[PDB]
């Protein structure tokens, strides 16, 4: 009937302080295709996210990437917040320079 | 190697909100390379990889047509679909379509695939041989009557061994640096401690293209399946995919843990190993 | 380039 999102949170490239790169948010597995996703940055909205065209998997599951050019340091945190209707609250995911 | 083109259209309704939003999107392999949205400013299909670019203003107009009546029959077919479901006019319902071609090394078809999902469930294909359909309920055999009387099939085939394939073979030719590239995934092992007695070894994988690669861990040499946490594979966002492979090890058995990477772009598979 | 189908609908 509904398939609820599987998120990503993770860097273009592996994370190096000082230097830019892109931070990617990936949702996908979900079904119906509506959803709303969030960059953000010490919790707070990232401005002008940009995504990906709406495609889907061969099981018809829908799949998106958001990014946005980010440049990272030792303190600030960053994370990915997607609503979908399967999730009564918002699902939030930090990014791990690890994952 | 072996080549794809599949055309992906979503249909959704919005009662309250106007007509459904009609997108497709384009894609040789794994590399997007059109888009056609009908809530765009002025819907047109739009190039999306450098090597489509070339193409003449007679490309985008004629295919942008394609698109605007395939908007129209969805809507058409959307309709149809919630009365064969008995489904009130207040919900919001799905049509998804898929559909294009498989060829071998030499450009000759190898499968042909022309789909439908309603609501994220399988509705209605297209079988292998072309000429017949499969469905999924006895709503889809409503469906399956009318195109089996109006032989459908017929100009679907006609597509799938005609036009779907001599336009692959000229998409492979016109973007051959990146089409025909496969790029190695760059690789490495990361070691992080959980406790005193345990520690979690990760097998990366990235940069990689075509998105399709194996990552496996072995203990001893024998498959870790059900101990392995294994992501899915994900976009880059510069062309390439990016995958990584976790275990949960004893303190001192490490090097008992073997990464094994199977990917087109590599030479010969990776057996790796943490190096500390 | 994508297909056009007979136009009829499901
Ligand atoms: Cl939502
Ligand atoms: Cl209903
Ligand atoms: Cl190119
Ligand atoms: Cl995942
Ligand atoms: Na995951
Ligand atoms: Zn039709």
């Amino acid at each position: 009937i509904q398939r609820t999102p599987k998120i990503q949170v993770y860097s273009r490239h592996p994370a190096q302080n000082g230097k830019s790169n892109f931070l990617n948010c990936y949702v996908s597995g979900f079904h119906p295709s509506d959803i709303e996703v969030d960059l953000l940055k010490n919790g707070e909205r990232i401005e002008a996210v940009e995504h990906s065209d709406l495609s889907f998997s061969k099981d018809w599951s829908f799949y998106l990437l958001y990014y946005t050019e980010f440049t990272p340091t030792e303190k600030d945190e960053y994370a990915c917040r997607v609503n979908h209707v399967t999730l009564s609250q918002p699902k939030i995911v930090k990014w791990d320079r690890d994952m | 190697g072996s080549h794809s083109m599949r055309y992906f259209y979503t249909s959704v309704s919005r009662p309250g909100r106007g007509e459904p939003r009609f997108i497709s999107v384009g894609y040789v392999d794994d590399t997007q390379f059109v888009r056609f949205d009908s809530d765009a400013a002025s819907p047109r299909e739009e190039p999306r990889a450098p090597w489509i670019e070339q193409e003449g203003p007679e490309y985008w107009d004629r295919n942008t047509q394609i698109y605007k009546a395939q908007a129209q029959t969805d809507r058409e077919s959307l309709r149809n679909l919630r009365g064969y479901y008995n489904q009130s006019e207040a919900g919001s319902h799905t049509l998804q379509s898929m559909y294009g071609c498989d060829v071998g090394p030499d450009g000759r078809l190898l499968r042909g695939h022309d789909q439908y999902a309603y609501d994220g469930k399988d509705y209605i294909a297209l079988n292998e041989d072309l000429r017949s359909w499969t469905a999924a309920d006895t709503a889809a055999q409503i469906t399956q009557r009318k195109w089996e009387a109006a032989r459908e099939a017929e100009q679907r085939r006609a597509y799938l061994e005609g036009e779907c394939v001599e336009w692959l073979r000229r998409y492979l030719e016109n973007g051959k640096d990146k089409l025909e590239r496969a790029d190695p995934p760059k690789t490495h092992v990361t070691h992080h401690p959980i406790s005193d007695h345990e520690a979690t070894l990760r097998c990366w994988a990235l940069g990689f293209y075509p998105a399709e690669i194996t990552l496996t861990w072995q203990r001893d040499g024998e498959d870790q399946t059900q101990d392995t946490e294994l992501v899915e594979t994900r976009p880059a966002g510069d062309r390439t995919f990016q995958k990584w492979a976790a275990v949960v090890v004893p303190s001192g058995e490490e090097q008992r843990y073997t990464c094994h990477v199977q990917h087109e772009g590599l030479p010969k598979p990776l057996t790796l190993r943490w190096e500390p | 380039t994508p297909r056009v189908t007979g136009g009829g609908a499901m």
